[PDB]
């Protein structure tokens, strides 16, 4: 269900 | 000077600072409980900013609840991430924080900040084997984070609140995206919510908590949660695993967080209660990874 969040957080 | 005070801890940007209530908060102010047992809405925009969501990195996912009390340190329940028994074994880089979110599932664009974790600090003394006794963790933030309508720390109880509001017939509140429900012969229909949820439940005095487990109830835990009956509206259940449990003071209208939500039970149909660390009595505990700790 989770909206992917910005590749800037991993 | 953190989490050693903190100056402006729970007093909500969009309530309380704006002379203005939530659409429950009265039922927490009442001393006595008999009536109003509110079902469990849907959180009002700013109810709870200290509101934290721990995400797991990969596979994404919602691990648990837990509360914002400094810009640097967050409070969740230590079997979040570290359980033996499920070989769950948690660590800096497999999760992220979440905070300032309404929506469980999308990200919110110039809302929610998601920061990573810099230490986990398990208590020393938590036990898995038997029972989740000291069931607390503190995560200190890779960096501050800037408070916000969205975005604000709970305050942390002192001998005295513990002591006055810590009492069986008093409502606390919960909140969270109902991680608490992890079923399996489930059918989980009219549920799993979109928005982050809130419900209301009265603290229970200790006896009758100990008598509807078969767990051993130490002196850090509390349990709250209707009366097993006809109408409880209200879900213990409604919350997550490490998120908060609060309640308003009717001193000086600040909240604390009294608990972190522990265990449910007969999180079903079988009339049972939710079962909460006491943030008083770990909080020397507290006082001290903070006061000494970061790296
Ligand atoms: C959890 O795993 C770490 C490595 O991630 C290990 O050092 C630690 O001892 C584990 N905790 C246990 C085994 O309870």
């Amino acid at each position: 269900d989770f909206e992917e969040i910005p590749e800037e957080y991993l | 000077t953190f989490g050693s005070g903190e100056a402006d801890c729970g007093l909500r940007p969009l309530f309380e600072k704006k002379s203005l209530e939530d659409k429950t908060e009265r039922e927490l102010l009442e001393s006595y409980i008999d009536g109003r047992i509110v079902e469990g809405s849907d959180a009002e925009i700013g109810m709870s900013p200290w509101q934290v969501m721990l995400f797991r990195k990969s596979p994404q996912e919602l691990l648990c609840g837990a509360s914002l009390i400094s810009d640097r340190w967050v409070l969740t329940a230590a079997h979040c991430l570290l359980y033996p028994p499920w070989d769950k074994n948690f660590t800096e880089n497999d999760l992220l924080v979440r905070i300032g979110k309404h929506s469980r599932t999308r990200y919110e664009r110039n809302i929610e900040k998601i920061s990573m974790l810099e230490k986990i600090y398990i208590h020393p003394r938590y036990n898995w084997r038997e029972n989740l006794d000291r069931d607390i963790a503190l995560m200190k933030l890779k960096k501050p984070v800037a408070f916000s309508d969205y975005i604000h720390p709970v305050c942390l109880p002192d001998r005295e609140t513990a002591a006055s509001l810590l009492q069986a017939g008093y409502k606390g509140r919960v909140t969270g995206w109902g991680n608490l429900k992890e079923t399996w012969t489930a059918n989980v229909g009219k549920g799993q919510p979109s928005v982050l949820q809130v419900v209301n439940l009265p603290i229970v005095e200790r006896p009758v908590c100990k008598d509807s487990t078969r767990i051993r109830i130490t002196d850090n835990m509390f349990c709250a949660g209707y009366k097993p009956d006809e109408g409880k509206r209200g879900d213990a259940c409604e919350g997550d695993s490490g998120g908060p449990f609060v309640m308003k003071s009717p001193f000086n209208n600040r909240w604390y967080q009294m608990g972190i939500v522990s265990w449910g039970e007969g999180c079903d149909r079988d009339g049972k209660y939710g079962f909460y660390t006491h943030v008083f009595r770990l909080k020397k505990w507290i006082q001290k990874v903070i006061d000494q700790f970061g790296e």
